[PDB]
């Protein structure tokens, strides 16, 4: 409701549905101030300082979130007292900001601002006293960012009640050992965005109940052996871009109940120690990508059989231990991309059995032993892309029947029409290969891949197959058998060779399937013979064949150099 | 990985390896039995052709199947399974399947001797009777299941078994259930 | 009639083509191919329960592999191929 | 589990049936041998009518033509002559 | 196609000032110094179907000034400062506009030919203009509209012949009015 004889006021009620605006210098635009029907006021000083000197009384009565933005205070004054006018009741939250003046902090501030839960100060306090929230009665939570702060030990003396303590951007340089001290039930601890240059193992002391720890920015240069042992109830520990270059030995041996692990950007690391994860039967998902990790430890995930994702992308490692994956038969989704990894040890996999996805990418693999997928019942992606794999096994798929997707994408395999099936000696209706085997396949990626040839089983074993992308190979000609997969499938051969393109007239798919072939930058001949594909191309009306062929032209037949089909004449 | 360690013409039963599953089979040409193998957690033990005897057959190292499977093969009479098996050599087994098309016999505590770690078990034919416990309270005895069976029963013939968390039935010819004839299944 | 919507297929071999032979060629070869014969469900794509049966069914394909083996000419080790193809489409009576 | 049921083999054929029917002595050498999963339908089953339904249907048993040296000892003779060959059991 | 001034310095409005542009059908004015205006100023933009003016010195209006345009669908003018009186038939023969605001507007008289005209009116809100008194008791003759505010007005009487046209009248407003009382026969039309 809007305040009544605001001819008196200097104030104006905008009235809005559930809003109330004010702008009270009506002259000049100043104090934005509306009301979410009584759930949240809001406060804006944008324009001009001390406006609100003498302002008149908005009665607002009670309302749960407050927030002021950008506003001056006088010093020696509650918060409530210095907007006495405003004449809110009871604030459940009091979000503040204060872009202009930095205002040390203390007790008095926060006289009558209790029963508060949702405490808040970007960039309000420049320094905080060691009394000052102690006239709290319970506090659930408290968050202090975008401001320099010098923090003097025993500040939350007597905070029993909080949870998620929250610096960001607040950038201590150093954890007091007794910062935290007197302080439980915490069930969130932010250091991100912080200065700290090392931790202390006393720099944990007063927490006991700690279930989550953040360190998404960190300077932190060493851990001390035990820093987490008074954690035992940790739960997460995220680190993200921390200069530390090696980590103490059996550092979170003590942190059983711990849940996930992250440790990403480490440029710095290079070694972790032994036994780092060993024994953490709750533990979950460990990921440790981005580091400079060159060698992992046999023993580094002995008896944590808990896992179930596993991540080690974007390191420098070179060479891995089969012990390291013995014991954790819950796994479902590993990688290893973009390590300067050589060669899998052949039996590095035959112990887990769940594992849904495997990575493998930008390696420097050279071949891969039939043993090392021979235990993936479950396997269902695939991906070998970027791999300097020559040659492949031809019984490499046999125990993974459930694969879906694979992608060899920019591989060195070059594997020939015959030669990949075959020795000369028994003529196959259709050709044993790897591919074969994995009937369930549906979408591959061959592109950038020098086969050359297309593969009978690609459309026999496997009918499922939607996506085939072979574009970049060295094919000399396609011919009509060699595209008869009848199933809705997407074909690439574009960049390719092929010259000669062999159709018959009585062509038919079965009714409703229709197939898209890409044939664009090939070389492709346009002397007699192609005629059925032109007339499949030009004057075509409609059939189970698509043809993405706007940037093909005839290269050979100098009469007709570089003429594109619809230029061509029959 | 045992890849038939004994001489194959010895007993012309001859085998290849692959890495999915050494398969076997004895005659060598028309084989009547075959031995698939898992090389880890399956067996297949298949007679579709009636066998010779057990013992001219090598002996396949095994330690232990996850699941074993018998088609179509005279069973000993009173003598555990595996002991009529002997050849074929596994440890641990926990699952189990038996499919036995032709002669069937009554069964005992007896036929179980040596298989009390029985996760599960099914009898697909070939089932007479089960006169005495089928297991005497063998250990986690989840599942079970006899069918085709054309048979008939006793109340109460189960009552030893406790833990019998699912037990199945199909195309039993049974013309009636007796009363208590589920009395023992407490965690069905 | 049968359980299972399949449909015979003829799979003609792949053929080789004499690119090298700028000239066109005759047909006949492409005119008569012996080709292989497969099978496979369209019951909705092999994906009827196999109606007319009630109970809990799904049609599956099914495949055969034969296998060819021979110690190679030149003594080398011996070459065993096991060729996989469509055989048969059956219906499956299933859990619950 | 299945209506019709069906006993694997490997059966490593000589002088099996075939189209132009002229295809005997086929090459099963122990250097030179050809076998064929083959389904062959259970001998009493073949008129019994299929189980675990109310259908009046008999597990009838199919062939199929698979690609054999069998025409000729020597092998590639014929180049893999398609022989017939018994298929699954189909009610 | 869509024109707004809000939170703008411009003290002052000219009539050539929105010339180049026949297809405008949004103006906005959420503060603004305008003090002046022209019945021209708006000629040009005869499709404007919305114009919200608040947060202005302007003491009066022009006559003819949203007269000219017939497409105006809706009028806003909230927040008014110093706007002592408003022109007679500013919305004359508008036809189009449905829904009129006057609210904080410091007017102590009221036009009865103002609004006259205009048969698509479903709103209008009067909130505390504080009219010393209501002239106007002809306001009625556009009654298919059905809402009315008319509070945080210091009018001493209520005309017994204003509520005589209108039976479609769902929601109506009276408070912090200076009504010593209510006349027999005006509610015995507010059927609805
Ligand atoms: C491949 O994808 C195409 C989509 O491009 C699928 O086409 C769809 O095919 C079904 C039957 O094959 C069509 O249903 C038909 O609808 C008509 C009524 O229009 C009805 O009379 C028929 O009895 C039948 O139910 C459907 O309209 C059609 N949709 C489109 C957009 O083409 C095709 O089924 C896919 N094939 C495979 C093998 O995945
Ligand atoms: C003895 O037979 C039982 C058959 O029930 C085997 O246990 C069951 O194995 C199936 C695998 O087909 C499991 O099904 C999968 O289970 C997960 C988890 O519940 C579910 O998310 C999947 O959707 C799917 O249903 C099943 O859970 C499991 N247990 C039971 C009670 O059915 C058991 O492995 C056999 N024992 C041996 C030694 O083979
Ligand atoms: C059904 O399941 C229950 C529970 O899974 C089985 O009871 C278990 O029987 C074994 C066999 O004696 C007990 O193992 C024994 O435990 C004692 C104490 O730890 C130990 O000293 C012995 O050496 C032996 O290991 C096991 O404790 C017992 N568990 C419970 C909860 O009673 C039962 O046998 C199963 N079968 C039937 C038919 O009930
Ligand atoms: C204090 O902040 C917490 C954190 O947002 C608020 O809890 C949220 O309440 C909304 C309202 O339904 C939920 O949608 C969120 O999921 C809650 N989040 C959490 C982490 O609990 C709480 O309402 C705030 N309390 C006050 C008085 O402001
Ligand atoms: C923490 O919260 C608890 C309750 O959540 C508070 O406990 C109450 O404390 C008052 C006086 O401090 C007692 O009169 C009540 O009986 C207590 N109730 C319960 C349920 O404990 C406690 O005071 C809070 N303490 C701090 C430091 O926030
Ligand atoms: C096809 O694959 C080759 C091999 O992966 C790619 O060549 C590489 O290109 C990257 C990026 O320029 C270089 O860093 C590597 O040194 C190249 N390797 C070799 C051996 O040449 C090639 O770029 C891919 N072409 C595409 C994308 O179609
Ligand atoms: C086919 O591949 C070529 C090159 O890889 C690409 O330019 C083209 O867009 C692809 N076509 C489709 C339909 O994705």
């Amino acid at each position: 409701t809007c305040p009544e004889e605001s001819e008196a006021s200097n104030c104006s009620c905008e009235e809005f549905p559930s809003k109330t605006h004010f702008y009270c210098p009506d002259f000049n635009p100043t104090l934005y101030v509306d009301v979410e029907d009584r759930m949240r006021v809001d406060f804006k000083c944008y324009d001009e300082p001390h406006d609100f000197k003498s302002l008149p009384n908005l009665a607002i009565g009670s309302v749960k979130l407050l927030t002021v933005v950008d506003c001056v205070l006088d010093d020696d004054r509650p918060i409530l007292e210095s907007f006495k006018f405003l004449e809110v009741a009871d604030v459940r939250s009091f979000v503040y900001n204060n872009h202009e003046n930095g205002i040390r902090y203390n007790a008095k501030y926060f006289e009558g601002m209790e029963q508060l839960e949702n405490l808040t100060l970007a960039r309000g306090v420049v320094s905080i006293d060691r009394d000052t929230f102690s006239g709290f009665l319970n506090l659930k939570r408290l968050t202090i960012e975008h401001n320099k702060l010098n923090l003097q030990p025993g500040t939350f003396e007597a905070l029993s009640n909080l949870t998620y303590l929250g610096l960001v951007y607040n950038g201590l340089n150093e954890i007091q050992p007794g910062l935290f001290d007197g302080l439980e039930s915490l069930e969130a601890l932010s250091l991100s965005y912080n200065d700290i240059k090392s931790l202390s193992a006393g720099s944990f002391n007063g927490l006991s109940s700690l279930r989550m720890l953040n360190l998404r920015v960190n300077k932190i240069e060493s851990f001390d052996a035990n820093t987490f042992a008074s954690l035992k109830e940790l739960s997460r520990l995220e680190i993200t871009l921390n200069p530390f270059v090696s980590l103490p030995r059996g550092l979170f041996s003590e942190n059983k109940k711990l849940k996930t692990l992250i440790l990403t950007n480490n440029r710095k690391l290079v070694t972790l120690p032994e036994e780092l994860l060993a024994n953490l039967k709750e533990l979950t998902v460990v990921n440790l990508s981005h580091n400079g990790v060159g060698n992992l430890p046999e023993s580094l995930l002995s008896g944590s059989s808990g896992i179930i994702e596993l991540n080690l992308g974007y390191n420098r490692l070179n060479s891995l231990p089969e012990e390291l994956l013995s014991d954790q038969p819950q796994l479902q989704v590993l990688n290893l991309d973009h390590n300067q990894l050589e060669s899998i040890p052949d039996y590095f996999l035959e112990r887990n059995v769940e594992l849904q996805t495997l990575y493998l990418s930008h390696n420097r693999l050279r071949s891969l032993s039939e043993k090392a997928f021979t235990k993936l019942k479950n396997l269902k992606e695939l991906h070998l892309e970027n791999n300097q794999l020559q040659t492949i096994p031809q019984f490499l798929f046999s125990g993974t029947p459930k694969l879906e997707e694979i992608y060899m994408q920019n591989n060195q395999l070059a594997l020939h029409a015959n030669s990949f099936i075959n020795e000369e000696l028994s003529i196959a209706d259709n050709d044993n290969t790897p591919f074969q085997v994995l009937q369930k396949l549906r979408i591959l990626h061959l592109r950038n891949n020098s086969i050359s040839t297309i593969f009978q089983d690609w459309y026999i074993n496997n009918l499922e197959m939607q996506s085939l992308d072979l574009s970049f190979n060295k094919l000399p000609g396609l011919s009509y058998t060699q595209l008869q997969f009848q199933s809705n499938i997407t074909l690439n051969l574009s960049n390719n060779e092929i010259s000669q393109v062999l159709l018959i007239d009585d062509l038919d798919l079965q009714p409703y399937q229709r197939i898209n072939v890409d044939l664009n930058h090939n070389p492709l001949n346009c002397n007699c013979n192609a005629l059925k594909f032109i007339q499949l191309i030009q004057s075509k009306a409609e059939h189970g064949l698509q043809f993405n062929v706007d940037q093909l032209r005839c290269s050979e037949p100098p009469n007709l150099l570089d003429a594109t089909m619809d230029q061509l004449q029959t | 990985r045992f890849t038939c360690p004994e001489e194959s013409e010895a007993s012309n039963c001859s085998c290849e390896e692959f890495p999915s599953k050494t398969h076997f089979y004895c005659p060598d040409f028309n084989p009547t039995l075959y031995v698939d193998v898992e090389d880890r957690m399956r067996v297949d033990f298949k007679c579709y052709d009636e066998p010779h005897d057990f013992k001219s057959l090598p002996n396949l190292a095994i330690g232990s199947v996850k699941l074993l499977t018998v088609v179509d093969c005279v069973l000993d009479d009173d003598r555990p399974i595996l002991e009529s098996f002997k050849f074929l050599e596994v440890a641990d087994v926990r699952s189990f399947v038996y499919n036995n098309h032709e002669n069937g016999i009554r069964y005992n505590a007896k036929y179980f001797e040596g298989m009390e770690q029985l996760e599960n078990l099914t009898l697909a034919r070939g089932v007479v009777s089960i006169d005495r416990d089928t297991f005497s309270g063998f250990l986690n005895l989840k599942r079970l299941t006899i069918e085709h069976n054309k048979l008939n029963l006793q109340p109460g013939t189960f009552e030893a078994l406790s833990n019998l968390t699912y037990l199945g039935l199909v195309y039993n010819g049974l013309n009636e259930i007796q009363p208590g004839l589920f009395d023992g299944l407490e965690s069905l | 009639p049968f359980l299972c919507e399949s449909e015979q297929l003829l799979i003609h071999p792949k053929e080789e083509l004499s690119r090298n032979n700028s000239m066109v060629w005759i047909v006949n070869t492409k005119d008569y191919k012996q080709g292989v014969r497969i099978e496979k469900c369209l019951k909705r794509q092999l994906g009827k329960p196999c109606n007319f049966c009630d109970a809990d069914t799904e049609c599956k394909q099914l495949f055969h592999y034969r296998t060819l083996v021979a110690v190679d000419k030149v003594t080398k080790k011996p070459y065993k191929e096991q060729v996989l193809l469509p055989s048969c489409c059956k219906c499956a009576k299933i859990l619950s």
